[PDB]
């Protein structure tokens, strides 16, 4: 099987950390002891020193090799990186062949431990241009109700992290939804069906959805305050109604890897909310969810519970066996150990952080999407920027009726633009695809006076021109 | 003119390893990690 390109280069490269010598060192100068040792990539300690609280998984995969592959002779290749799962086998391998009678130890799911995983997949996720995400606040700046959205990106390495991945997105994509002031819900079967024809054109441009977001701002009084502060160390991280919708999403979108038995594992897909800072402005967070125990028991027992920290756990019936889940709490004088007998257990424990940013203006890699982002978007239609064929009369109109190619092929690189184009499909498929390539891809020139020679992109300027 | 003698007999140990109690984990979640050179995070306003 093959996996991703960014995957198999994290594998392929050690990732160790070089030491210098010391005072504590009595070997000589052509040699090392103990204290400047290769240090290996996936050790907790020097993670902490330099505040990065979570192991790079990358590292953690190494760190079970060693595990797995030994010095003796083994003769397996097991691999053991599989999903742990608390469903219950049902031929269990012993006399008690059926579930209604009988269940013994070995296929009985352990009680949880409610221990915090020591890995992420993604270590931080990245972000373009602040122009972008800015439009997404402006979506609530009009209506004055909470947002949807999708992000499309890619991957690369990270040389912050040891052995990690950055995650990079492009564009955002909101599908059609009912907007209200509490909260949101839509219907999952439009949107299921509106995404499918996202992918296709995700493809050739190179991009996978891989994110969403979502609004939640609660502004306090339009003056002097921007928002209230609803999610601080003593409320909720996450609301357990949101970590549904996180935990469907990424069973949806499995990450390919040769390591797994099963061939796939360890899914890639994050989860950044709008929420504010504690003290003054509109600063986002994201996490994303914990594969260990939260990712296999949202397909039989998460329950909604009233308090936005803690989640119901529901009962049994007949095939739906849970084990207790236990956690440490402080009681009235003391710490103590494990108290949990009892339903609403927190959620935010099982999230795992990251770290945000934007890069800096001066200089980058590339950007590949800045054309304005003030094109209207598709199914913005809470907004006034769901405009027909006048729009583009006034966005483009092949600028002055007879427009530069510098000053053109600037404005043609937009995601909801080209979106928008072949949603009409006038050109050709063929067509199409190298116009969206031109766009996105380095030294256009020679390739965008091959589209301008074409008939269909004079057809297109011709049926422009005669309607509003 | 004569002995004594006696052996002894030890156990060793059995642990449990329990930690991370919930109020630290709190704590452990609202902090910083830093960004690298040229990454802020920015600040935004609106709704006059
Ligand atoms: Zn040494
Ligand atoms: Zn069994």
């Amino acid at each position: 099987i093959k996996e991703l390109a960014v995957d198999e280069e994290l594998e392929k490269e050690d990732g160790l950390i070089p030491r210098q010598k010391s005072k504590l060192c009595k070997h000589g100068d052509r040699g090392m002891c103990e204290y400047c040792s290769p240090l290996p990539p996936w050790d907790k300690e020097y993670h902490e020193k330099n505040k990065i609280k979570h192991i790079s998984f990358h590292s953690y995969l190494k760190k079970l090799n060693e595990n797995a592959n030994k010095k003796e002779n083994g003769s397996s290749y097991i691999s053991p990186l599989s999903e742990p799962d608390f469903r219950i086998n049902k031929r269990c391998h012993n006399g008690h062949e059926p579930w209604p009678r009988g269940i013994c130890s070995k296929c009985q799911p352990s009680a949880i431990t409610l221990q915090q995983q020591e890995f992420r997949m993604v270590d931080h996720v990245e972000f373009q241009k602040s122009e972008i995400i800015n439009e997404f606040i402006q979506a609530w700046r009009y209506t004055g109700m909470q947002r949807f959205g999708y992000m499309y990106g890619s991957y690369s390495k990270y040389d912050n992290t040891p052995l990690g991945i950055k995650a990079v997105v492009e564009a955002i994509y909101e599908p059609p939804q009912h907007d209200e002031q509490d909260g949101l819900t839509m219907d999952v079967e439009q949107v299921k069906n509106e995404m499918l024809q996202i992918d296709r054109q995700a493809q050739e441009m190179g991009l996978s959805r891989i994110g969403l977001i979502f609004t939640d701002l609660s502004d306090a009084g339009a003056g002097d305050g921007s928002v209230f502060c609803k999610r601080h160390k003593d409320s909720f991280f996450l609301s357990s109604l949101e970590v549904i919708m996180a935990a469907r999403h990424q069973t949806r979108h499995p990450n390919v890897s040769k390591y797994s038995e099963q061939g796939f594992f360890s899914s890639k897909f994050v989860t950044c909310v709008i929420s504010g800072n504690l003290e003054g402005e509109i600063d986002i967070s994201s996490y994303q969810v914990s594969t260990e125990a939260e990712a296999l028991v949202t397909a039989d027992m998460i329950s909604g519970s009233t308090f936005p920290s803690m989640a119901y756990i529901n009962d049994t019936t007949d095939e739906r066996y849970v084990p207790e889940i236990f956690y440490m709490k402080s009681n009235e004088y003391g710490i103590t150990v494990k108290e949990n007998a009892k339903p609403a257990f927190p959620v935010d424990y099982l999230l795992v952080t990251l770290t945000h940013g934007f890069p800096n203006t001066d200089t980058e890699t590339n950007s590949k999407f800045v054309s304005s982002t003030g094109f209207p978007w598709s199914n913005r239609q809470a907004m006034g920027q769901s405009q027909d064929y006048q729009e583009l009369k006034k966005y483009l109109f092949n600028v002055a009726s007879s427009g530069d190619f510098n000053l053109l092929h600037e404005k043609i690189s937009n995601f909801h633009l080209l979106l928008y184009i072949n949603s009409l499909q006038i050109l050709s498929p063929d067509e199409w695809k190298l116009l969206i390539e031109s766009a996105v891809k380095n030294e256009w020139e020679e390739s965008l006076l091959k589209l301008v020679s074409s008939a269909g992109w004079q057809t297109l300027v011709m049926i422009l021109q005669e309607s509003g | 003119q004569i002995f004594v003698k006696t052996l002894t007999g030890k156990t060793i140990t059995l642990e449990v390893e329990s930690s991370d109690t919930i109020d630290n984990v709190k704590s452990k979640i609202q902090d910083k990690e830093g960004i690298p050179p040229d990454q802020q995070r920015l600040i935004f306003a609106g709704k006059q």
